[PDB]
């Protein structure tokens, strides 16, 4: 079968700036008949589905914008947004039809490139109400940030804490381009009860050195 | 127009056979290929198979072949993709597309709303509000962040909004995380200024439409 | 060196 690889895995590109999604098939998608690549390019924005942007490499559908364009033969291609604006943030995959099965790339996620900001750092205890449940969930918050990549390391009483704390991140703001972060330390409640000190270390770009926001339990 | 009217979102357990269908219109359902595509969470798609119903003759990938069976009714115009034993990896969204142009393989254009198709062994259960309450050391005349901690709860989707929709600037919402359990836990949080946390009341409200749950919580300082 | 698009999976008209 046909393996599709684009390039890259991810992209940042400010806006008014020129975005380049490369795609690489393994074997060739020009037929030498009729002299047409057999590949087609996709528009999947946030929550919904994939869109057809281009099809017959260099041939958009009726609706594109004109800075939108597809280039390229034989093997390597590329989508091209000439100037990126605010709508263009989704992920794009290439697609080759040439033989069965008719199989897509990886995808390529464009995000509007913003300057750095370092993240607002909080730290969140138990509840009375969890605990009285039975449980212990100590969230950290890193608010309003970029780029994506930030590292959060939970510390109970200065031990290092490993396999037991789920990330979750939002997709980028529509405003102002930033993202956010939510890490959730899930220990029990025995678990909570002997441990005093309780942090999270935040390391950023951002940041000259890494932040770390705490708290001391019953206070 | 051409339309793909796919069936509502499923929610199943490991073991149990489903059948997700895709009401075709609008054009020739004989004359195009037509197939589906999986896309599983926080994922890229994935070309399952296609179908051509003027003869039912079809088309996999190797790592769905052997796995789904796609098939077709021409007297209802409506394609389908059956599985005869569910896994927890199957849980995905599985778009509807039809080929490009007729009697011939190609892209896929147009495509379908799209099933979620949810599979685990976990039944239904609301969620428990928690209070993250605005901490005692934020700064005086800064900002303080507050939120709610809506754990243990199954399936998707919760809702949540504050002061029944009229706070929203500065507030983030965040994706919920599958737990070991197999219910899923969301935060949702917001940015506020310290001068605000005395006067201002701040109520997050939680709605999980599943299990007929809308809770209403109060978030305040200590 | 022809497509199956064109070729194995193309049918009648
Ligand atoms: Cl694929």
């Amino acid at each position: 079968d046909i393996q599709m690889t684009q390039s890259p895995d991810s992209l940042a590109v400010s806006l008014g700036e020129r975005a380049t999604i490369n795609c690489e098939s393994s074997q060739t998608l020009l037929y030498r008949s009729n002299k047409k690549n057999y590949l087609a390019w996709y528009q999947q924005k946030p929550g919904q589905p994939p869109k057809l942007l281009i099809s017959w490499a260099s041939t958009p559908e009726s609706g594109v914008p004109d800075r939108f364009s597809g280039s390229g033969s034989g093997t390597s291609f590329t989508l091209t947004i000439s100037s990126l604006q605010a709508e263009d943030v989704a992920v794009y995959y290439c697609q080759q039809y040439y033989n069965s099965p008719y199989t897509f790339g990886q995808g390529t996620r464009l995000e509007i490139k913003r300057t750095v900001a370092a993240p607002s750092v909080f730290i969140f205890p138990p509840s009375d109400e969890q605990l009285k449940s039975g449980t212990a969930s100590v969230v950290c918050l890193l608010n309003n940030f970029y780029p994506r990549e930030a590292k959060v390391q939970w510390k109970v009483d200065n031990a290092l804490q490993s396999g037991n704390s789920q990330e979750s991140v939002t997709e980028q703001d529509s405003k102002d381009s930033t993202y956010s972060l939510s890490s959730t330390l899930t220990l029990s409640k025995a678990d909570y009860e002997k441990h005093k000190v309780y942090a999270c270390e935040v390391t950023h770009q951002g940041l000259s050195s890494p932040v770390t926001k705490s708290f001391n339990r019953g206070e | 127009q051409v339309q793909l009217q796919q069936s509502g979102a499923e929610v199943k357990k490991p073991g149990e056979s489903l059948k997700i269908s895709c009401e075709a219109s609008g054009y020739s359902f004989t004359n195009y290929w037509i197939g589906w595509v999986r896309q599983m969470p926080g994922k890229g798609l994935e070309w399952m198979g296609i179908i051509y119903p003027g003869d039912s003759d079809t088309r996999y990938s190797p790592p769905f072949q052997g796995q789904v069976t796609i098939t077709a009714d021409r007297s209802i115009t409506t394609a389908y993709l059956e599985w005869s034993s569910l896994k927890a990896s199957d849980t995905a969204m599985y778009y509807c597309a039809r080929v490009g142009r007729p009697s011939k393989g190609g892209w896929f254009d147009p495509w379908g709303q799209g099933t979620l198709v949810t599979v685990s062994s976990a039944s239904t259960k609301g969620p428990s509000v928690f209070p993250l309450a605005p901490s005692s050391k934020s700064t005086s005349g800064g900002t303080a962040a507050l939120g709610c901690l809506v754990k243990d709860y199954f399936p998707e989707p919760v809702t949540v909004s504050w002061n029944s929709g009229a706070l929203t600037s500065g507030v983030h919402t965040f994706p919920a995380v599958l737990q070991s359990s197999g219910l899923y836990s969301l935060s949702s949080v917001v940015t506020v200024p310290s001068s605000s946390l005395g006067t201002q009341t701040y109520i997050c409200n939680v709605n999980h439409k599943p299990s007929n749950t809308k809770v209403d919580k109060r978030v305040e300082p200590k | 060196e022809e497509p199956g698009s064109e070729t194995s999976d193309a049918k009648s008209t």
